[PDB]
């Protein structure tokens, strides 16, 4: 099954404020509940605790979905904003402490945006030494968290690509080029084919 | 419920 779910950029560090990029939304196949998403986040790889984050998803059935999500609570969809084939949207997290902060999407294709602020969330705590740009196989579960499983990874395309990445620690911005890579892999496969190169990181489907 | 861990 899936060994690893996660696909693009990861950075590690520490004292993470901000991580903002503009991606495109890509066609998707696969059947009815295939799915997959990008998005920009803040912990999740190294940090456990929490994730903070916002993206959008894509489904088989040719659906759309634009969300924001404090790892460990369940993610929830935004309601102003749509979401299709060709938009281009740019998303970004902004992490003013370990339980505080704000998510924003911003459709620059319809113009609509987006936003979602977190105070003392008690769920978990960030760690603030993660930021990434990812294409992930997520998964659904019941309301509290548990009985989950992965999703069918949909195929995609064109590649999705995150242009103009932005990271930040304690205000300055950091380099992109120590970031590390990773790829969906799926029954010992890969099934994208992530890559950075100045500041866009580019992943297309396998 | 969707839930995005590595």
């Amino acid at each position: 099954t899936v060994e690893s779910n996660w696909g693009g950029a990861i950075l590690i560090g520490s004292d993470f404020d901000t991580v903002s990029a503009t991606a495109n939304v890509p066609s998707a196949s696969g059947g009815s509940s295939a799915a997959g998403t990008a998005w920009v986040g803040i912990d999740g790889d190294t940090c456990q605790t929490a994730i903070l984050q916002t993206g959008f998803d894509w489904y088989g059935d040719g659906t759309y979905d634009a969300w924001y999500e404090w790892y460990p609570e369940v993610s929830d969809d935004f309601s102003g904003i749509t979401i299709s084939e060709g938009d281009s949207i740019q998303m970004s997290v902004t992490a003013t402490s370990d339980t505080s902060g704000s998510a924003t999407l911003e459709n620059l294709t319809t113009g609509q945006k987006v936003s979602k602020s977190f105070s003392n969330e008690s769920s978990g705590s960030l760690c603030r030494t993660n930021a990434e740009f990812i294409i992930e196989d997520f998964e659904e579960c019941n309301s509290n968290g548990s009985d989950c499983e992965f999703v069918p990874f949909a195929s995609f395309s064109p590649a999705v690509e995150f242009t103009d990445c932005s990271v930040t620690s304690d205000g300055e911005s950091v380099s992109l080029d120590d970031a590390q890579i990773t790829q969906v892999i799926i029954n010992n496969q890969d099934v994208t084919d992530c890559s950075v190169s100045g500041t866009t990181v580019s992943c297309s489907y396998v | 419920f969707k839930f995005f861990l590595r």
